[PDB]
């Protein structure tokens, strides 16, 4: 410390400083003196060697860096021994990543180029405000910014730097940032859309258009440490209030003559500059909409060539008269949608002639139409206008119109339609009758006349057209469907819509339209009769059946459209009326149900010993119809009261049986049973039956048992009771006979919805199946009365039944509804393949544990082959804990919070508790919580701030039963309350529809009151004011609820969070002031293709808002909201806001639209480096979805949104699934099984198939049923291996084989996948030594021929001629002297031929050696001796590669020279030498390939070529390298298994390999970039996918 | 190991010293008879064309060594390989 103290106390002494530095090497503040000494004499004297040695001798480095030694090092860097010492010191100091990052930060602020580049080469990543913002705020040199951009940095950081630099006045840095952000040289486009650039000037756009010491220092440090003009310009989302800065004569106005596409949409322009339009003489795709225009320029058409003009949201004035002096014929499309026009353009006929599409939808053109003398017009649009009458000559001069459309117009007639007419869109008009002109059309295919009022719809006779493709006639008033005249004339119709029509019956000629693929007859409310001729229409795949109470026994899943056509066809074959009804008897214990049935049975062969289960048995009726009905002697004891609601059907007739031995009180015991009958079967009738007269006097019968029945039991909450009796159910009597007669009469006259359900007609196949089933009921073993599926198929095949596997689901469902057998179609049980015949045994053995008998009561464990399935049914019929016998007495419970200020309480008052309500509930509500259950409550809790107590609590002087839900007021409590509320409401709606049934007759009691409690005085108020839920929901306009006095108020969210959107993990509400939204046709996205999704502005940005209807359900919105709170991913659309006043849903807006519209409209924008990005993002989204167990339904090119058309963006595609075909997996469409992620993988493979094709198999628009064709074979797509292979792996018929979505993304993530054009396989046992190119392009392989575009199989060199030399010599040329040795080398230069013994031939016979050409002058070598040459034919150099024997072994060093590559430093390869030798061009003086392979396998180089150096090893691996630090980029493990020759070609790289089999691979030259460009593209996404967490 | 480098260099004294202190492919590639005697290899010898080394080794994808003899063009080595 003495030396340090002396040095510190004596400064400004170089001589003393030298001695101090010398003695330093032979301490937090100790480094301060050294830093001060270095800074003082940084360049005064060259005495830094001692300091460097001391630093090398010396946690010290971190303190030195903190001691600002970086400034001294930079000053020194800004003498071979000193340079080497400095490099070693820098390498030693920068070993730690933190020190390197600190040095980079401390060097970026100052303006330098060498130190920053050296540190970047050494590492020092620029993602640690971030770096670029700092370097852009200080106004640094352009070199620094460019160097930082070339390195790895975040896109959002560059965007922030763009905003910062735009804030300042600069051009170089701004242009560099724009080029990094928006420049697609491969596609010849500039994607400047999404950025909010204030303005555009030629200074920025100039450099955008097309027109070493640091590396050496970095290499030394590393060594020391180891020891076509552009076209498209998109300027859309920038708030370009004015663009006149580009109308000058700057350096780009000459370059602005090759645009062909200018995009200025979603801007605020006013008028296109005339100078810009006249200097833009090669622009044919200009669009400009969503701008604040006020009049058509009238000079925009004066350019040389223009097409696809688009001004579709501007506010153009009433007059748009085009200038007559302009005669532009180049215009094709002229969009003027959604403007403020009122007359059509007045010079459309003269200014433009070859106009194709004229769209004017949404305008306000009021006046009558002009003659419209356009000769080439193809498509005309006039929808959403205000038009009164068409001039008679409106379409008298347009003989090519195809799709004239006029929707939502006040038209009355149609003028002369040109004969070439093909499509009409006249919906939403006011047409009394179909005009004569429309009927006289000869080529009509798509006429839509919906929303009109047409009384008369003519039949096929009065339609001159024969090619009717589509017909839309929904929402009309049509009563007749005349078809009997000529049913075969409309045989070509596919779509025929007749919804919302006053139709009575479908005539018996609808079966002659065999091509009809969609017939819609819905909401007619009067059909009730589908004719049996609808069986020859097997081409119908959809058929809406709503508000049609058809007699067909509908099924939940066993009812598809094609299934309905099959059933109708079977009925057409042979129809028989059906006579079967269910007579299920209900009652209480001791009421005599069984004895009454037995006396009704007329059976004397039989103490009933109570009744377990349901005890089904059949009964035939001998009126002279058969009328076989099955009775279900329901149990009475109050333990089998949870299985009963499952066996209660609407299509049945009940009973209700008294016990008059008591009288006046048992009549009061049917309120449970009768209310349950009303709840489950609203429309069914009930027949009350007294059952004790022989032991009951006339008093009790004359008691209110006969009067209260007519006073209180008849109405007020009970079903339509038809008749009641007082039979004595012990012997046959007059009362019993009358009961039998009235039972029969009620059965004959059920009339469900006025349909007479007791005698409906069905195909004979169902009756035959029923007969077979009861025939087989006997021969089954008694222990298991059940037959399996295989036995059923054997029985169905054995007999004459003509039902295939498609009929069996519907047939077995109908036979189930009939009651002979029970079949469970739910594909979640382990019972779906087992068909339950003999339901009586099933019920009896099911109810076995209820009548049989440390822990609380009701909790049991597994105790006494089929048993593993036997429990599965028990938990499905609410038998298993056992909810029966579950401690009806409520256990003692202390609520953690009872302060009347933090508990949300909900009441659910109902007249009674429907059977098995609690059993279905506590089996549905279920960090594992702690909970204890009882008969009518659960109280499941996790924490003192997270609990839920739902139970039954009664009130004094209140006969009803009340359901109480208590939760804490916290967010977790709110979520718990919400979840319980949806569970209870869904159970009530699904299982007991009679509860939620607002009866029209009487009053709107709704039979179900859901009270919500609230207390004004927080704590000790002891009086919560009741409030009905619907009344509060009517108060949806405000958030606060307050009494008649406005002094006090309380938020709704605190008392009813299930109503206001506050029962979700995230607070999702929008301040209506920020939102700027209004419903309009203009703001509809994609013209209603997405449904009810409009365009709006939120928080200043643009968003897409989904608008719900006014159904006030608030159940689908919350269901859609709960899922969107758990999905955070860059490739998944993200939730922004969710309101309640309009009940909307705010989502991000993808500016480029959906994928389907893109590939159907912009086919030139789907470059090969964009389809891979789209597929990668979609695969990422599917992987994330399936990771969290969520399963997507179906992926289509419509369900994928594109956010930007820039290949190097962070996000390019996202998924979407809005609410409210051919892309179907062959696992569910053909058969029935639960949807799995394998179907999603199949749909994704379909999407890949459509993406790979330019337009896909969707342009055709026809029927689309592993039979898919080879895309390259007919779709014209370029080949793409490992993508076609991926499709074929994604389209296999076995779902278990198909890769998981987790692995499909991995397969889609490969730099080889993008950059690999063709992989040609040669004929077997063909060996090729040398190959040459010819450029269509072709390959000459040693002289076999190969075609690049045909794969036409049929030393070497390449003046359309070839030269080859045999192994024995004899040089030959095909459009010479035979040398003494074989010609080993050949090259085309102005030709050189090698020799085996050593000799060169120039076409000179000079011999050098005792054979491998190159270029860049020239180079090459013979044997082990490399040389160099030029046109002088002299050896300008001669270097012996054998001299490098000190490093490599003699095996590799002493071999010959196989090849050499020279750009600035020669690289020479030797035979079986895994270490390519690098030789300089001046100093005449190790790339160990085997080391690189070990880092990733012969490893012996066989051929190599430069552009990134590609080294082809003998093991079949292409090592990729770069000309900086010799760092390994990739080890391409091609399937060649070896490499013979690799070479560049026209930019691609051909590779020949031996696998015998010869493989010719064609890599892309861009491959070395795509190894890195993609690798940093995933991480910038991965971090994002982690930022959302 | 210095033995591999000594065998590659063909130094008889160095190889003997290393062996006595307490690589066949390298010796075959160098084609030194003394190194081979002191110390696959057959394929390497056939490719290089050292008849003595191949004979000594015979006395003492990776296909058979005779396969490369035809490609290398060594007629004598090919005949020797075919004989055995
Ligand atoms: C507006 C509202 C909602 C949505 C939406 O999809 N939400 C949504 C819902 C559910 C799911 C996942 N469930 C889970 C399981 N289910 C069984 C299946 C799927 C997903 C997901 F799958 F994402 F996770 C997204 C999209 C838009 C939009 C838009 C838009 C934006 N930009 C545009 N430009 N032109 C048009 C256009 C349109
Ligand atoms: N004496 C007499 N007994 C009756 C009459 N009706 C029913 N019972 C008795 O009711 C019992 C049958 O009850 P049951 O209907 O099987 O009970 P459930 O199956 O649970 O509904 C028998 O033991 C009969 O003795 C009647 O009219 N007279």
């Amino acid at each position: 410390d003495s030396v340090l103290h002396t040095l510190q106390m004596y400064p400004d002494d170089q001589e003393i400083q030298c001695l101090g530095l010398s003695l330093i090497g032979y301490g937090h503040l100790l480094a301060k003196i050294l830093v001060s000494s270095l800074y003082r004499f940084k360049d005064v004297a060259e005495i830094q060697t001692k300091g460097f040695q001391t630093i090398l001798a010396i946690s010290f480095s971190k303190l030195l860096v903190h001691h600002s030694f970086d400034l001294v090092i930079f000053h020194q860097m800004s003498d071979q021994q000193f340079l080497n010492l400095c490099c070693k010191c820098f390498a030693k100091v920068a070993m730690d990543d933190y020190l390197k990052n600190v040095m980079l930060e401390r060097a970026c602020d100052q303006n330098n180029s060498i130190m920053v580049e050296c540190l970047l080469l050494l590492g020092a990543d620029a993602n640690q405000s971030s770096l670029i913002c700092q370097v852009c705020e200080k106004e640094s040199s352009p070199k620094l910014v460019e160097l930082l951009l070339n390195s790895g940095s975040r896109e959002q950081d560059v965007r922030k730097a763009l905003t910062i630099s735009i804030g300042k006045g600069d051009s170089q840095i701004i242009s560099l940032l724009l080029r990094r952000l928006a420049l697609d040289v491969a596609n010849n486009s500039i994607c400047l859309g999404g950025f909010c650039i204030g303005k555009v000037e030629p200074s920025w756009l100039g450099p955008l258009f097309p027109d070493n010491i640091a590396s050496t220092l970095a290499r030394m440090v590393i060594r020391y440490q180891m020891k076509e003009y552009i076209t498209s310009l998109d300027l859309s989302a920038n708030e370009l209030r004015d663009i006149d800065a580009l109308s000058q004569k700057c350096c780009i106005s000459v370059h602005l003559e090759h645009l062909e596409k200018l995009e200025l949409h979603q801007n605020a322009l006013t008028s296109f500059p005339q100078q810009l339009c006249e200097t833009l003489k090669s622009l044919t795709h200009l669009d400009l909409h969503s701008n604040k225009f006020t009049s058509f320029p009238s000079y925009l058409l004066k350019m040389s060539c223009i097409a696809n003009l688009d001004v579709s949201r501007n506010d153009i004035g009433p007059s748009v008269v085009l200038d007559p002096t302009v005669k532009c014929p180049t215009l094709k499309q002229f969009n003027l949608s959604y403007n403020q026009l009122s007359f059509v353009p007045e010079n459309l006929t003269d200014v433009v002639e070859k106009l194709e599409q004229l769209i004017l939808e949404g305008n306000k053109i009021s006046g009558i139409c002009s003659p419209l003398r356009l000769k080439e017009l193809k498509i005309l649009n006039l929808s959403k206008n205000h038009i009164s009458s068409l001039s008679e000559n409106f379409l008298e001069a347009c003989p090519k119109v195809e799709s004239f459309s006029a929707r939502m117009n006040f038209l009355a007639a149609m003028p002369f339609l040109p004969p070439s007419m093909t499509i009409l869109k006249l919906s939403q008009n006011k047409f009394s009758c179909i005009p004569e002109a429309i009927l006289n059309l000869p080529h009509l295919r798509s006429l839509d006349m919906s929303s009109n009022d047409i009384q008369y719809l003519p039949g096929p006779a009065h339609w001159k057209s024969l090619n009717l493709r589509e017909l839309l006639f929904s929402h009309n008033q049509i009563s007749i469907l005349d078809l009997s005249e000529k049913a075969y004339l409309w045989s070509r119709v596919e779509k025929l819509h007749l919804s919302h029509n006053k139709l009575k019956e479908i005539p018996p000629e609808i079966g002659c339209l065999e091509n009809l693929t969609s017939l819609d007859v819905s909401y007619n409310l009067e059909l009730r009769s589908f004719p049996n001729e609808m069986g020859k229409l097997s081409k119908i795949w959809d058929l809406p059946l709503d508000e049609l109470h058809l007699n067909f026994d509908f099924k939940h899943i066993g009812c598809k459209a094609k299934d309905i056509i099959r059933f109708l066809q079977q009925r057409l074959k042979k129809a028989v009326p059906y006579n079967r009804m269910k007579l299920m008897i209900v009652g209480n214990t001791g009421s005599g149900k069984t004895t009454l049935l037995q006396q009704l049975m007329k059976t004397k062969k039989s103490m009933q010993s109570a009744t377990v289960g349901i005890d089904v048995k059949d009964w035939p009726i001998q009126i002279r119809r058969d009328l076989v009905l099955n009775v279900w002697d329901f149990a009475g004891r109050e333990e089998f009261y949870s299985t009963h609601p499952h066996f209660m059907t609407q299509r049945a007739l009940y009973l209700a049986v008294y016990d008059l031995s008591k009288g006046q009180a048992e009549v009061d015991a049917m309120k449970p049973w009768l209310f349950n009958i009303k709840a489950r079967a609203s429309s069914s009738p009930v027949i009350l039956v007294g059952t004790h007269l022989d032991v009951s006097d006339e008093k009790q019968r004359k008691a209110c048992m006969s009067k209260i029945t007519k006073e209180l039991l008849n109405k007020r909450g009970f079903p339509a009771i038809r008749d009641y009796h007082f039979v004595n159910a012990t012997e046959e009597s007059d009362a019993l006979a009358k009961l039998r007669k009235t039972i029969i009469n009620e059965s004959l006259n059920f009339k469900i919805r006025d349909q007479l359900v007791v005698g409906q007609l069905i195909p004979d196949c169902y009756v035959e199946l029923e007969k077979i089933i009861l025939s087989e009921r006997k021969n089954v073993p008694i222990e298991f009365p059940v037959i399996d599926r295989k036995r059923l198929l054997q029985l169905v095949r054995e007999n004459q039944l003509q039902l295939d596997e498609n009929e069996l689901p519907h047939a077995v469902h109908f036979l189930n509804e009939s009651g002979v057998l029970l079949h469970f179609q739910d594909p979640a049980l382990q019972l779906s393949d087992l068909y339950f015949v003999e339901p009586k045994w099933l019920c009896k053995i099911m109810a076995q544990i209820l009548t049989v008998k440390k822990h609380p009561k009701g909790i049991i464990s597994r105790r006494d082959n089929y048993m593993s399935q036997y429990f599965k049914l028990l938990e499905k019929f609410q038998i298993a804990l056992v909810p029966s016998s579950l401690s009806d007495h409520r256990p003692v419970i202390e609520l953690p919070h009872c302060e009347n200020s933090e508990i949300i309480i909900r009441l659910y008052e109902m007249p009674y508790f429907p059977m098995g309500f609690w059993s279905r509930l506590i089996n549905r509500l279920l960090l594992r919580p702690n909970r204890m259950y009882w008969r009518q409550g659960i109280y499941l809790n996790w924490s003192p701030e997270a609990y839920c107590l739902v139970g039954s609590e009664v009130l004094d002087n209140h006969p009803e039963s009340f359901l109480k839900i208590t939760v804490p007021s916290c967010r977790k409590g709110c979520i718990l309350l919400g979840q319980v509320v949806d569970h209870i409401d869904s159970l009530m709606e699904e299982w007991f529809p009679g509860l939620l049934e607002i009866d029209i007759c009487g009053e709107g009691e709704t039979l179900l009151k859901k009270w919500a409690l609230y207390s004004f005085n927080d704590g000790e108020e002891h009086q919560k004011i009741l409030l009905d839920d619907l009344m509060k929901k009517a108060e949806e306009g405000d958030l606060l609820v307050n009494p008649d006095q406005p002094r006090l108020t309380i938020p709704i969210s605190q008392i009813a969070p299930d109503l206001i959107l506050a029962d979700l993990p995230r607070n999702i509400m929008l301040n209506n002031d920020e939102l700027e939204f209004e419903q309009a046709p203009e703001f509809l996205l994609g013209d209603g293709s997405f449904g009810s999704v409009y365009r709006a502005a939120y928080e200043g940005e643009e968003v897409a808002v989904k608008i719900f209807n006014k159904h006030t359900s608030l159940r689908l919105l919350r269901q859609e909201l709960v899922v969107l709170c758990h999905l955070h991913h860059p490739s998944l659309i993200s939730l922004l806001a969710a309101g309640i006043r309009p009940r909307m849903l705010v989502m991000e807006l993808a500016s480029k639209g959906s994928l389907d519209r893109l590939l159907q409209q912009d086919k030139a924008s789907l470059t090969r480096t964009l389809q891979h990005r789209i597929a990668l993002h979609v695969a990422d989204g599917l992987r994330y979805l399936h990771s969290a167990m969520i399963i997507y339904r179906d992926l289509k090119p419509h369900n994928v949104l594109l956010f930007t058309l820039y290949p190097n963006a962070a996000i390019i595609a996202k998924i979407a699934d809005y609410g409210t075909p051919g892309f179907r997996a062959p696992e569910v469409a053909r058969g029935n099984v639960i949807y799995n992620q394998q179907a999603d993988v199949y749909s994704f493979g379909l999407l890949l198939y459509d993406i790979l094709t330019t337009g896909g198999r969707i342009v055709e628009g026809l029927k689309f049923p592993g039979k898919l064709p080879d895309p390259v074979k007919e779709y014209g797509c370029a080949p793409w291996p490992m993508v076609e292979k991926l499709i074929k792996q994604c389209l296999k018929e076995n779902p278990q084989e198909r890769p998981t979505s987790a692995q499909v993304f991995d397969i889609l993530n490969s730099a080889e996948l993008v950059c690999l054009t063709r992989r040609i396989l040669l004929p077997k046992n063909v060996i090729v030594e040398c190959m040459v190119a010819t450029h269509n392009a072709s390959i000459w392989l040693g002289l076999s021929f190969l075609d690049l575009n045909t794969e036409g199989y049929t030393c070497l060199a390449l003046e359309s001629w070839i030269v080859s030399g045999t192994q024995s010599g004899t040089l030959l040329v095909i459009n010479l002297e035979k040398m003494t040795d074989s010609v080993t080398c050949l090259y085309c230069n102005s030709l050189l031929v090698g020799t085996a013994d050593g000799k060169l031939a120039i076409f000179k016979i000079l011999n050098i050696g005792n054979m491998c050409l190159s270029e860049s002058v020239m180079w090459g070598g013979c044997g082990t001796k490399i040389f160099s040459f030029s046109n002088d034919f002299t050896i300008q150099k001669l270097i012996e590669t054998r001299t490098s024997q000190l490093f490599s072994y003699a095996a590799f060093s002493d071999s010959n020279i196989i090849t050499v590559v020279v750009d600035t430093a020669l690289y020479i390869a030797k035979q079986n030498s895994p270490v390519v030798e690098v030789w300089d061009k001046k100093t005449e003086k190790l790339i160990d390939c085997v080391h690189f392979l070990r880092e990733v396998y012969s490893g012996r180089v066989k051929t190599l070529c430069l552009q990134a150096l590609w080294i082809g090893t003998g093991g079949g691996h292409i090592l990729l390298l770069d000309l900086s630090t010799r760092r390994l980029i990739r080890v391409i493990y091609n399937f060649c298994n070896s490499v013979r020759v690799m070479m560049t070609a026209q930019n691609v790289m051909l590779v020949l390999g031996y696998n015998i089999q010869s493989c010719l691979t064609v890599w892309d030259i861009n491959l070395p970039h795509e190894v890195q460009n993609l690798e940093k593209h995933i991480e910038v996404r991965k971090e994002l996918a982690e930022k959302m967490r | 190991t210095p033995l591999h480098l000594a065998a590659d260099s063909g130094h008889l004294e160095i190889v003997e010293v290393l062996l006595k202190t307490g690589p066949l492919h390298l010796a075959a590639h160098v084609g030194h008879l003394e190194i081979v005697e002191v110390l696959t290899p057959l394929h390497l010898a056939a490719l290089y064309g050292h008849l003595e080394i191949v004979e000594v080794l015979l006395k003492h994808w990776g296909e058979t060594p005779f396969d490369l003899a035809i490609d290398n063009g060594n007629e004598d080595i090919a005949e020797v390989l075919q004989k055995a």
